[PDB]
């Protein structure tokens, strides 16, 4: 037998070489927020809010990127861990514009849920905010660009699945802005599905756009009959 | 040994630093380089790794690392892929500028210690990233490359050992993270200078996904004369885990800004006093000393005394070595402008990929900039600290901690001239 | 100042640029200094190639570039906006750079750029009318033991004096071309007082060498 | 004899814009063929 045994929080569990923190904590039952992992797109390792404590060891890995060796063992509720968490969280809200009741993603918004669930209950920013040029890039998908996080599901998604290589990060520093540098129509097969991947409502379904409300909706399953795929 | 400085000019590993003489491929073997190449690479790169082991060098690049250990990290059987050393020439820290005089007064030294270290760890071919603004250095370096190849001493049969070695330069467009090694390696292969995350390695992913070593030009270039001398003559210097020789770039407020070679273990106030020209002013108008350009903090006069300037004196003094970048500022600056436009060069400098450096930064930007014009309240002094414990160590790569150490420094030694300054402001504008 | 690009007369895709075929062998140099499969690689040296072509880059090198290398055109953009030497605005003939990092605004680089200021009579990023000088500030380029500097297209200029610099700009202005080079006694990075190192001559080859080798 | 009161990097103020890609392309003939991953691209 190939596999190994880790600990998390002081409970072994047996996983496969190449398996990372974040698959083993969900093999546990635990979610490790995130904001750029994807389990259908490539690791990017870039939102570091993953950021978990192995024991002995005086440097917080990101568990989306790390992965496991024998007898490591995983702390994912201690002091360091939350800190950290807590100061992500801080960063990613220091610049993020106050638009919460004129946004579509409120109520299933990835970023005020990990707020209340990791994040501090006070901003001690006190300096004025960044504001992102906003951009035209289709008749489906509503932009507002001053609501990102870079996030970079955008990039992966459009050069991997859809591979239709239009969407990048121009610009450097916090100036850096997520486009395509002209006015380009991204249009594909696949392009709306980017409105699902958006944690923020940075990219909002145009149709859908001040409708509705996530809280007030019953949920139907059913299966499409446009196409035959089922 | 108790006594460290006083070189003498037969130590000194780079002759013709200043440029005084020929800097060509007959003036470079004239001074000692390209002498018993062949033997050196028909050896073994088993002993010449060993040779570099037990000198001792570590990271001139100004991380610290063992140069011998790093350089056996790829002493491996291959697994059908090509191996790669890359050179990092691009130098982007304030008030370092060595390895631009390495490669505008010594490149064939530079192209020697590249065919050493490719033989070292088995290495198809050399990339020499240099910076973009050094042009003319690059000019000089490619001259020196051309003159190399035309002698036969690299290429196909380098140096009549049968030993193939290629040689690249390759030029920057003006960053400065694009000095960190995985940053650098994705400047190469055409994409953005955004790093990436270790594990994996570069020892085993690097430039186009082959097993790849980054080293500095000054722990490339000392090679050569590391297997020639032999590894005592380095470990005669300095301290222990501290050999070698070091080339120190003074600039600030001092009468005599220059480069100078120096042994490890010198004490900063001898070097300052006799290869600087001393401090302007006296010494009584010393006020603070950076001691490794800007990702290092700074230190004051109480303790610049006494301190030796090598890994272990100055990381017992909560600072770091960093490039040996003596920035000197005396009485008659503006320190909290000083750190103000060293953390807006650390805005303009800041790839933006992972976010506590992307926001931070700018919050710390912000945060000094207010603090200069003194705009703000006692206690957010401390909550700027606060600031700096979320940035330390939740960073893809170390410029956020880079940022961070300067902060911290100022913050931890001139926390009473920041808030007088703020307290005055406030009492004489309400 | 604007990291998106709109649709000029003067900037678009239509707008006509070609290489020169002594241009494309240095471009099939430049490619085959590199692995096969990794013609992507070339892409950094190729558009500075560009630049050297004009002077500055519009879209229409880049769009050439992502051609003759079988890059998608948003990789060009991303490498040109992330880079600062790329300049996608029509710079002046004389692009001039002062650096006003800590090491140099020790060595008063604040005045060396008010004599530049209240000579060309322009402001920080503005271009002279006669389309020849372009003022802007940059980090540090490596000269901080000859601060205060300034780089001028591909020359460096070190150890200025106000007098220096405005030399510098009324011979520019004459057409001729100054000594890339520190203008005060030392020659490259040697103390001025005297050289306090290497005063002794080099030992030349089979100095110091060990046993067996 | 021994001279130590002149700069030797006399030769740096006569280069022009293509210098180093005219040293490139000349130094281009002396270098070995480059290894080869298989496919001419990784979208391929
Ligand atoms: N030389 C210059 O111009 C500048 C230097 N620096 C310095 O550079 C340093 C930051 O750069 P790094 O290379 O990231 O420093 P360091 O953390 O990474 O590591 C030094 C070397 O050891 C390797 N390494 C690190 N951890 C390893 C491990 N667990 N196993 C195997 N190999 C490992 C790295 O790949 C690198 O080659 C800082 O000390 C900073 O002060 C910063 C700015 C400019
Ligand atoms: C932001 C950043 C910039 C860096 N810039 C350089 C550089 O310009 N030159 C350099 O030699 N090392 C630079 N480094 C350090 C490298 O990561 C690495 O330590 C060095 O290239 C090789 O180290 P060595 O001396 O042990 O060979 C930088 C590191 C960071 C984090
Ligand atoms: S995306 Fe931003 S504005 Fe919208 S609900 Fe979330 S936090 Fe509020
Ligand atoms: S717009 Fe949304 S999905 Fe796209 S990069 Fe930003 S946060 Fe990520
Ligand atoms: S710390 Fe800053 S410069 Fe380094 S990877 Fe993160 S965003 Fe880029
Ligand atoms: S989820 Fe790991 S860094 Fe974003
Ligand atoms: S700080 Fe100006 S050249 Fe380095
Ligand atoms: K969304």
């Amino acid at each position: 037998s190939n596999l190994i045994e880790v600990f998390v929080d002081g409970q072994s569990v047996m996983v496969e070489p190449g398996t990372t923190v974040l698959q083993a904590c969900e093999k546990v039952g635990m979610q490790i927020p995130r904001f750029c992992y994807h389990e259908r797109l490539s690791v990017a390792g870039n939102c570091r809010m993953c950021l978990v404590e192995i024991e002995k060891a005086p440097k917080v890995v990101a568990a989306c990127a790390m992965p496991v060796m024998k007898g490591w063992n995983i702390l994912t509720n201690s002091e360091k861990t939350k800190k950290a968490r807590e100061g992500v969280m801080e960063f990613l809200l220091a610049n993020h514009p106050l638009d919460c009741p004129i946004c579509d993603q409120g109520g299933e918004c990835d970023l005020q849920d990990q707020s209340m669930m990791f994040g501090s209950d006070r901003s001690r920013f006190l300096e004025g905010k960044r504001a992102v040029e906003d951009k035209n890039i289709g008749p489906l998908v509503k932009t507002i660009m001053t609501r990102c996080i870079q996030c970079t599901r955008c990039i992966r998604f459009a050069s991997e699945i859809a591979g239709v290589d239009d969407l990048g990060t121009t610009g450097r520093g916090n100036d850096m802005q997520v486009g395509t540098y002209i006015e380009k129509m991204f249009m594909s097969e696949l392009s709306g599905n980017i409105i699902d991947i958006c944690p923020v409502g940075a990219l909002t379904s145009k149709p859908y756009a001040f409708t509705a409300r996530p809280w007030e909706t019953r949920k139907t399953e059913s299966i499409d009959v446009m196409d035959a795929v089922g | 040994k108790t006594s460290f400085g006083s070189l003498k000019d037969e130590d000194r590993i780079f002759t013709n630093l200043y440029g005084r003489h020929d800097w060509r491929l007959k003036g470079a073997q004239s001074r000692g380089d390209w002498y018993k190449t062949k033997e050196i690479l028909l050896k073994g790169p088993d002993w010449i790794l060993g040779e570099v082991k037990t000198s001792g060098l570590r990271g001139r690049g100004g991380a610290g690392f063992p140069t011998g250990l790093k350089w056996s990290f790829m002493n491996k059987p291959s697994d059908g892929r090509p191996k790669y050393l890359v050179v990092n020439a691009d130098e982007g820290e304030p008030g370092t500028c060595k390895d631009r005089e390495i490669i505008r007064h010594d490149p064939h030294k530079l192209v020697e210690g590249c065919l050493v270290g490719g033989r070292a760890m088995g290495a198809r071919a050399a990339y020499i990233y240099i910076r973009g603004e050094f042009y003319n250095e690059a000019s000089n370096l490619q001259v020196a490359i051309r003159e190399a190849y035309e002698a036969g001493l690299i290429g196909k049969n380098a140096c009549g050992s049968g030993y193939d070695f290629d040689v690249f330069v390759v030029r920057g467009a003006g960053a400065y993270i694009c000095g960190e090694e995985t940053a650098l390696i994705e400047s190469i292969e055409g994409k953005q200078g955004k790093p990436r995350l270790k594990p994996p390695f570069p020892a085993d992913v690097g430039v186009f996904g082959c097993p790849t070593t980054v080293a500095n030009v000054e722990t490339v270039a000392v090679s050569p004369t590391i297997c020639r001398r032999g590894g005592a003559w380095f470990a005669s210097f300095g301290r222990e885990r501290n050999s070698g020789t070091k080339l120190f770039n003074i600039s600030g407020h001092v009468n005599n800004p220059c480069t100078v070679e120096e042994e490890m273990s010198v004490p900063l106030k001898e070097l300052i006093e006799k290869h600087a020209g001393g401090v302007t002013g006296g010494w009584d108008n010393l006020l603070a000393v950076i001691p490794g350009g800007s990702s290092t903090p700074l230190i004051p006069k109480s303790v610049c005394e006494t301190v030796l300037m090598d890994f272990d004196a100055l990381i017992q003094a909560q600072t770091g070595l960093g490039t040996a970048a003596v920035i000197v500022m005396d009485r008659s600056t503006d320190i909290v402008k000083a750190i103000a436009r060293l953390i807006e060069f650390y805005k303009h400098e800041s790839c933006g990929q992972c976010t506590p450096c992307r926001e931070g930064v700018d919050w710390m930007n912000k945060v000094m900039a207010r603090f200069v014009r003194g705009d703000a309240r006692p206690a957010e002094i401390d909550s700027l600290w606060e600031i700096s414990k979320q940035i330390e160590g939740h960073t893809i790569c170390a410029l956020g901690d880079g940022a961070a150490w300067p902060v911290q420094g100022l913050i931890r030694h001139f926390r009473p001239e920041l808030e007088e300054r703020m307290q005055r402001f406030a009492q004489q504008h309400q | 100042a604007l990291f998106v690009h709109r649709d000029t007369p003067k900037n678009n895709p239509e707008t006509p640029f070609d290489f020169t075929p002594e241009n494309y062998k240095r471009i099939e140099a430049i490619v085959k200094n590199y692995p096969e499969g990794h013609k992507a690689a070339a892409v950094l040296p190729v558009l500075d190639l560009a630049q050297r072509q004009n002077g500055w880059l519009p879209i229409s090198a880049m769009n050439k570039v992502a051609e003759i290398l079988q890059v998608p055109p948003m990789r060009v953009y991303e490498v040109a906006t992330f880079y600062t030497m790329y300049n996608r605005k029509p710079v002046g003939k004389y692009h001039i750079q002062v650096c006003t990092t800590t090491p140099c605004m020790l060595r008063n680089s604040d005045s060396i750029l008010e004599a530049i200021q209240k000579k060309l009579g322009i402001k920080v990023g503005e271009t002279t009318p006669d389309k020849l000088f372009t003022l802007i500030e940059v980090e540090c380029l490596g000269a901080c033991v000859n601060a205060p500097m300034v780089q001028i297209n591909d020359n460096y200029y070190e150890d200025l004096t106000p007098k220096d610099i405005e030399e510098i700009i009324d011979e520019l202005k004459a057409g001729k071309i100054p000594k890339p080079g520190p203008r005060s006694g030392r020659f490259s990075c040697e103390p001025a007082g005297g050289l306090t190192s290497l005063t002794e001559p080099p030992k030349g080859p089979g100095f110091g060498v060990q046993a067996g080798l | 004899p021994f001279d130590n009161t002149t700069y030797k990097n006399l030769q740096h103020h006569d280069y022009s814009t293509y210098t180093f890609l005219d040293l490139n392309l000349d130094l281009s003939k002396f270098r070995m063929p480059q290894p080869s991953s298989g496919r001419e691209s990784p979208r391929h």
